[PDB]
């Protein structure tokens, strides 16, 4: 088994391999002492490291290269009168859970009256939550602006591109299945990086799936035409094919017109879309089974690191309150503009759908890394550790804006998290067939 | 082999054969033959021709230690504006890469660190931009002013 | 071969891995490879749910400089359910409760408040001491040189002193003990010296292998050079990345008992407990600091460790860990 | 009385900041400021071990909007904290991804 003291210390070393680890450490020590600073520079900049917690594999890779639950809360000083706000809000939630409606309405009015005189992000989140509670009582551009004013989508896109590119080395025919095409702001970077590779850009096939058009439009066609024009301007082959579907449970491995895997690699992408499917019983297992039938080489998953699928209403309400108050706090240094206001509207719709709605209509059921891990590992899927290059690119991304203040990136168990200081917010990971 | 060069005014200069190959235009003329009398250079001043003659002669003599040439070409550039411009034009005309490189490096060094105020005083040029376009270009390069 | 006989296998492996990782990372120019350092570091997250009688949460004290700190306090006996977010700032119960303001090491350029090793150390301190612990996250050199860390510590101390939920019935004041390890010892000493002439009364200091230096090489650096996981080159590199450019190791931040430094005699300074590891290269400087404190007229207790190396307080599988913890508990609960 | 090519030869041996400052003095200097060779050579001054040929990078950058925007939009903010720091392959990848995304944004269906 594992050494207990090392395990709590934060390292994964087997008890039966301690002597081997020490011997490898001493050999690495002598090898580094033999070489000059050139070897140190080579390991500092040229090489990459995977899964630093596994000391055995990390040391072996270094030797080969040299010689070829849990809840997190952060408090903010700007809570002079917020204590009464949380008191009233939790009282209203409990009263809602206690089949009492008149008290809930009175408490909603009290929250409104108290938030009238408040000044801060507390005011905004309290107003949105009060509106959500009013909607619950009564029943008893978005993404572009969010992308432009928040770093979540950019970080997710760049980490996904790095993972896919690292998984697409030494291949001549590639194919990408995207479960959320959206606006296609991620693929230009991937195609530009694949154009400047070492060996020549291979054939690039893209198959996208998106939600049905509310106004019966051809957004997928426009995105495909734009991407084809960009590919022509970059001199890379490109085949595009767009699909319309209400949910991912109706897909099939034979309806995608998949070419044989022995002659072409397949990569599946997903960004903030796998949690909208947990509301329907049995859908996620079928989607994972069809992914297994696809037999891809990589599966990129980006989610929000918070538990919002609890059976108890009050628990979900509390943790969602704290997560969204942290989110609204993290958006105070951004200067005022229409983008900021419209993204607060986006987050308000987020809160309203998460709180007021119930049943299969509610699609906003997030989960943390652990449960996703057991869900993926029940179908024969193994993890795939990311490297330090993605970490560094994410660091530069977060350093482009606000002088790199507040938001931090961390690694754990082969996955990356972007968060406000020490509070994880977004988790990105990669999986493969076992 | 001795080569006679004739200037615009009428002065005659005597040059050698190995130095002639330094000017690749003269070498290209030579490999095509059809050269018996002195090659005339119409649009070239005599003193500039003498200066470039001294430069090329010194360079070939030194080539046949780096600090010595660095100091020599440093001492060469003790000429004013007019001689510098004439030498640049001559180096363009007879196409000597080293002399042109040195003159352009010297002029780039003396324009380094200047402002849109200092350059106009340095070269005595006329500012032909209207206040609107001048403000526009200043705003475009406003990062350079902080 | 000498190191494998003094410390157990697990501590040897851990310290060797740390030394190798920091060695692949040091730059002769003076720059710091921050990104790979952050990637290789192991961190943890706060857990408000009590785990073995200890829970934790983060507080953002300052926003201009992103000054953050983590608070550990014992589990509530009267609350069977896990404490709520509103219950996090509950006033303390007990006639006298001490709070420990803790500073971590890393030669001013490594580790963080939310690092796994210091999280475990603070949890064990809370469990054995039965006290509240505040771990400060100060800025790290060389991107943020002197005097950023002292300002961060001063702001954290002012924040801790001004709280109303960490108070005592007996005298209506706060019982603050400053503690630090490695670089934290220097930070704690400087903050205590600053606060002595400011109004905030400090109860005691707990220094675990304090970091102090000078130009004159001592008799312990030569014999122990590179034999117990610590060499001299790293010492000069770290001291160069800290002090202002164009300064030697006789700066007051490097050597408090320097001709340019202020004399401690005639000034207020709390009692201190200095723990010195014998088999470390900076033993002589630590002993010199202890004797300077003794000669200045301030109370100081020396705990000379005969056969202990650096990082002896990271695993409980040795015998000196228990002695140090017992001595600290006796020192604070006096 | 300077001609076009000689001004290019002069501005060849000048740095980025001085070239930007001299882009404003006069119209001829302004025209000689935007030639892509000068900004290409300025951009490829702190790049080592890129891993790809210069011709392909030049063609792609020209297709995506030129080297002037590449320098003045992403490279300068990156070099602002530490001016004396060489940019590896990762900074190039990030900057090129940002430029391609911007070109995708600005272009019409
Ligand atoms: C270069 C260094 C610096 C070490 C000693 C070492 O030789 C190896 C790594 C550092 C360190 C890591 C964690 C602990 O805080 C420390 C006191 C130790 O034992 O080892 C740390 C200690 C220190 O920061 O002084």
């Amino acid at each position: 088994m594992d050494d207990e003291l090392l395990a709590v210390l934060g390292y994964k070393v087997r008890s039966s391999e301690m002597a081997e680890v020490a011997l490898k450490l001493e050999q690495l020590e002598t090898m580094m002492s033999n070489v000059q600073e050139d070897g140190l520079s080579h390991l500092a900049t040229d090489t990459v490291h995977y899964n630093p917690s596994e000391l055995y594999s990390w040391l072996d890779n270094m030797l080969s290269e040299l010689n070829p639950s849990t809840r997190s809360v952060i408090l903010v000083d700007s809570q002079e009168n917020g204590v009464r706000l949380v008191h009233a809000l939790m009282a209203c939630a409990e009263a809602i859970q206690q089949n009492n409606l008149t008290l809930a309405e009175a408490l909603v009015k009290q929250i409104g009256c108290l938030a009238v005189s408040q000044a801060g992000a507390m005011r905004k989140v309290a107003t949105y939550f009060a509106e959500a509670l009013a909607r619950r009582i009564y029943r008893l551009t978005l993404q572009m602006h969010f992308y432009e004013t928040c770093p979540y989508l950019k970080f997710a896109h760049f980490t996904a591109n790095q993972a896919i590119l690292e998984a697409f080395e030494g291949k001549k025919r590639v194919h990408v299945i995207d479960f959320s095409m959206n606006q296609g702001l991620q693929w230009p970077a991937l195609m530009q990086a694949l154009a400047l590779r070492e060996g020549g850009p291979p054939t690039f096939r893209l198959t996208g799936i998106g939600p049905p058009a509310p106004d019966n439009s051809d957004h997928l066609h426009e995105v495909g035409c734009k991407l084809a024009q960009l590919a022509e301007a970059i001199h890379v082959e490109f085949e595009y094919r767009g699909f319309v579907a209400n949910s991912l449970a109706d897909l099939d491995a034979s309806m995608l017109e998949l070419r044989p895997s022995d002659t072409e690699a397949v990569a599946v992408n997903s960004v903030f879309e796998l949690h909208k499917l947990l509301g329907r019983p049995g859908g996620i297992e079928k989607v994972l089974g069809v992914v297994k039938q696809i037999k891809p080489v990589i599966f990129t998953v980006v989610e929000q690191e918070s538990n919002h699928n609890g059976p108890v209403f009050l628990d979900r309400f509390t943790e969602s309150l704290h997560y969204y108050s942290t989110l609204f706090d993290s958006l105070e240094g951004v200067p005022n503009s229409q983008d900021k206001v419209m993204s607060e509207v986006y987050l308000g719709k987020q809160i309203c759908n998460l709180v007021a709605c119930e049943g299969p209509d509610r699609v906003e059921r997030h989960e943390t890394l652990s449960q996703w891990g057991n869900r993926f590992g029940s179908s024969g899927l193994a993890p795939a550790h990311l490297g330090s290059n993605a970490f560094k690119q994410a660091s530069m991304l977060l350093s482009v804006f606000n002088s790199g203040q507040g938001y931090r990136v961390e690694e754990s168990n082969g996955c990356l998290m972007l968060g406000w200081h020490t509070r994880p917010l977004i988790t990105t990971s990669a999986w493969k067939l076992s | 082999k001795k080569i006679v060069l004739k200037s615009s005014d009428g002065e005659s200069f005597e040059v050698e054969e190995a130095v002639a190959l330094e000017s690749q235009t003269i070498a290209h003329m030579v490999e095509d033959d059809c050269v018996d009398n002195g090659v005339p250079l119409p649009n070239v001043t005599s003193k500039i021709l003498a200066k470039v003659i001294e430069y090329c002669k010194r360079h070939v003599e030194a080539a046949a230690s780096d600090d010595d040439l660095k100091a020599w070409d440093a001492d060469f550039m003790k000429i004013d504006q007019a001689t510098l411009f004439e030498l640049i034009l001559a180096a363009n005309y007879l196409n000597i890469k080293n002399l042109l490189d040195l003159t352009c490096q010297t002029v780039a060094d003396m324009i380094k660190g200047k402002t849109p105020e200092e350059i106009r005083t340095t070269f005595n040029i006329k500012n032909d931009f209207t206040p609107e376009e001048e403000e526009e270009v200043r705003r475009e390069n406003q990062w350079a002013f902080e | 071969i000498e190191s494998r006989t003094v410390v157990p296998l697990n501590t040897w492996v851990l310290i060797s891995n740390f030394k190798v990782a920091y060695n692949i990372l040091r730059r002769p120019d003076g720059t710091f490879n921050r990104h790979l350092a952050e990637y290789l570091d192991r961190k943890v997250t706060a857990n408000a749910n009590p785990v073995d009688g200890v829970f934790s949460f983060d507080v953002l004290i300052d926003r201009r400089i992103n000054l953050l700190s983590r608070v550990y306090r014992p589990a509530y006996a009267d609350q069977e359910q896990p404490p709520s977010i509103l219950d996090l700032e509950k006033p303390v119960d007990g006639d006298i409760v001490p709070v420990i303001l803790f500073f971590h090491g890393g030669s001013f350029a490594h580790s963080s408040a939310n690092s796994a090793i210091y999280d475990t150390l603070c949890r064990r301190l809370v469990g054995l001491c039965k006290c509240v612990v505040v771990s400060v996250n100060y800025r790290r050199a060389p991107e943020n040189p002197y005097p950023c860390a002292y300002d961060d510590g001063w702001i954290a101390l002012n924040w801790v002193n001004s709280r109303s939920w960490l108070k005592s019935k007996k005298d209506s004041k706060v019982h603050i003990f400053l503690a630090g390890d490695s670089s934290g010892g220097n930070i704690a000493h400087n903050v205590a010296l600053r606060a002595g002439e400011s109004g905030i009364d400090v109860l005691g200091n707990i220094l675990l292998n304090p970091m102090f230096g000078g130009n004159e090489r001592t008799e312990s650096e030569k014999s122990l050079d590179g034999k117990y996981f610590v060499t001299v080159r790293d010492r000069d590199w770290y001291w160069k990345a800290f002090l202002p450019e164009g300064e030697d190791r006789e700066h007051p931040a490097c050597n408090p008992f320097s001709p340019r430094g202020k004399s401690l005699e005639g000034v207020s300074f709390p009692k201190s407990l200095v723990v010195v590891a014998g088999l470390d290269l900076i033993r002589d400087w630590q002993l010199a600091y202890a004797e300077g404190l003794k000669k200045a007229g301030q109370e100081v207790k020396l705990m000379h460790l005969e056969k202990a190396t650096v990082g002896f307080y990271l695993l409980p599988n040795n015998n000196h860990f228990h002695n140090v913890m017992d001595e600290i508990s006796a020192f604070v609960n006096a | 009385n300077l001609d076009e090519n000689l001004v290019y030869e002069v501005l060849k041996h000048v740095d980025a900041k001085t070239l930007a400052m001299s882009s404003c003095v006069s119209k001829i200097w302004h025209k000689t400021a935007q030639d892509e060779r000068l900004w290409e050579l300025i951009c490829t001054r702190h790049w080592t071990n890129i891993g790809c040929g210069q011709n392909q990078l030049r063609s792609v950058v020209l297709a995506l909007g030129g080297f002037r925007r590449l320098h003045s939009l992403y490279l300068w903010p990156l070099s602002k904290p530490n001016p004396r720091a060489r940019f590896g392959k990762d900074e190039l990848k990030l900057t090129l991804s940002l430029l391609s995304i911007r070109y995708y944004k600005k272009m019409s269906f």
